[PDB]
């Protein structure tokens, strides 16, 4: 019984640890997203140097 | 016959409790 009781726990524990890396997978996700978006950003800022009136 | 019922049922229960301790031991593994 007591060892069955353990490994009882242990799935429980296996549970919740997949569960928390499916979370940090969909955290990653929106950070990958947000650092495209400032990517986007410098290039763009880039193309605006690229004209000297508004660079002036 | 006391002896002879004393120690020929302490290795009649060896074998009853070896018995049950694998009978016991298996389903363990099938779940797991």
């Amino acid at each position: 019984e007591k060892k069955e009781k353990q490994i009882e726990q242990q799935k429980k524990i296996q549970m919740s640890n997949l569960m928390n890396q499916a979370r940090l997978k969909v955290l990653r996700a929106r950070d990958d997203l947000i650092t495209d978006l400032l990517n986007e950003a410098k290039q763009r800022l880039s193309k605006v140097v690229k004209d000297t009136t508004r660079y002036q | 016959r006391k002896n002879r019922r004393l120690k020929q049922a302490k290795e009649e229960a060896q074998a009853e409790i070896e018995q049950y301790r694998l009978q016991r031991e298996k389903e363990f593994k099938a779940k797991e």
